[PDB]
């Protein structure tokens, strides 16, 4: 039951390689599920006329950017 | 790399423990050998579980707020905080 037991971890293996591996399951466990919410503020940023009357507009209304 | 050093420290630490006080019982030893039988990923992915507040790693505390703070001035550089 001892050979059985005993397998590869991750103290034997070459550092660079549970480096990598690290790397990976960092970008997974943690950056995947990082979750910040923007969508509703930048809309309402790129919905809004920016100062157009203060522009040289000079004609019909210019098309927001998000038009 | 120092982060790394230090948890495979750590999994020599454990695993000694787990090799010395595998005498008690044979059924516990099976759960204490998950994590050393499991895949190197499978090791490191349920080393690197100490988000949010479950917290069944066996990750140790000073271990877990070295990755806390990095993660925090990683995210504060990207402007996320």
């Amino acid at each position: 039951v001892v050979a059985c037991f005993r397998m590869a971890p991750l103290y034997n293996l070459p550092r660079h390689r549970a480096v990598n591996l690290f790397l990976q399951g960092y970008e997974k466990s943690w950056i995947e599920t990082e979750e910040h919410y923007f969508e509703d503020k930048l809309i309402e940023d790129l919905a809004k006329p920016g100062a157009e009357p203060p522009e040289e507009d000079e004609g019909t209304k210019r098309v927001d950017p998000l038009h | 790399d120092d982060f790394v050093a230090k948890l495979q420290d750590n999994q020599r630490f454990r695993y000694n423990e787990v090799m010395q006080a595998l005498n008690m019982s044979a059924a516990l030893t099976a759960r204490k050998t998950k994590e050393f039988r499991s895949p190197p990923q499978e090791q490191i992915n349920m080393l690197l579980n100490f988000k949010d507040d479950k917290s069944e790693c066996p990750c140790p505390e000073e271990i877990r707020d070295q990755l806390l703070d990095f993660h925090e001035d990683l995210m504060t550089h990207c402007g996320i905080e």
